[PDB]
Parts: structure tokens; C-alpha cells; sequence
């Protein structure tokens, strides 16, 4: 609440519900290896 | 044989197979089968 930030952007996207874990820095798989990737030094949160 | 494995071994007397001589296609385990929890300790899933 505190922070106030300067560049935002929102992902979107439909994923089953066994490959909700995939989507973090460092985990792979099919979606997080030829779907979607996140950075290593993400600076974010992920809302499923 | 491990991961379809139609008589699967109990945990009280659980089942020790040993692998040799080939090579681990990551690839093709995820092609029709979803893994709930895929933890790994000391080796990282990115450089496996």
C-alpha cells in the first residue's frame, strides 16, 4: 500500500491447475519453458 | 515402466529400481502426463 510504483503491466493468461506452480522464477516445465518465462530478478507478484 | 507402471508398489514395501545406460528425456515425461508436486533438493530443474 505504502509504494508507489512506476511501471506496471499485467499479464494474462488460462494455465491448468497442475502448472499453477510453474509460473515462478526458476521452475520449468511446458509453460515455463515454451509458454511463458519469468525473469530470474522478477520484481512482482502472481495472482492465480 | 516407472512413470505408467499399471502395478504401482505400496509404501509400507515400496519399490527400489535401478537406472542405467541411457539418457533422461525430461520432455517426453510432460507430453501427456501432469506432475503435481515436481520438488527437487539439491539440483535445480533448469540446469537437470
Amino acid at each position: 500500500n505504502d509504494l508507489c510504483f512506476t511501471n506496471v503491466y499485467a499479464d494474462s493468461f488460462v494455465i491448468r491447475g497442475d502448472e499453477v506452480r510453474q509460473i515462478a522464477p526458476g521452475q520449468t516445465g511446458k509453460i515455463a519453458d515454451y509458454n511463458y518465462k519469468l525473469p530470474d530478478d522478477f520484481t512482482g507478484c502472481v495472482i492465480a | 515402466e516407472v512413470f505408467n507402471a499399471t502395478r504401482f508398489a505400496s509404501v509400507y514395501a515400496w519399490n527400489r529400481k535401478r537406472i542405467s545406460n541411457c539418457v533422461a528425456d525430461y520432455s517426453v515425461l510432460y507430453n501427456s502426463a501432469s506432475f503435481s508436486t515436481f520438488k527437487c533438493y539439491g539440483v535445480s530443474p533448469t540446469k537437470l
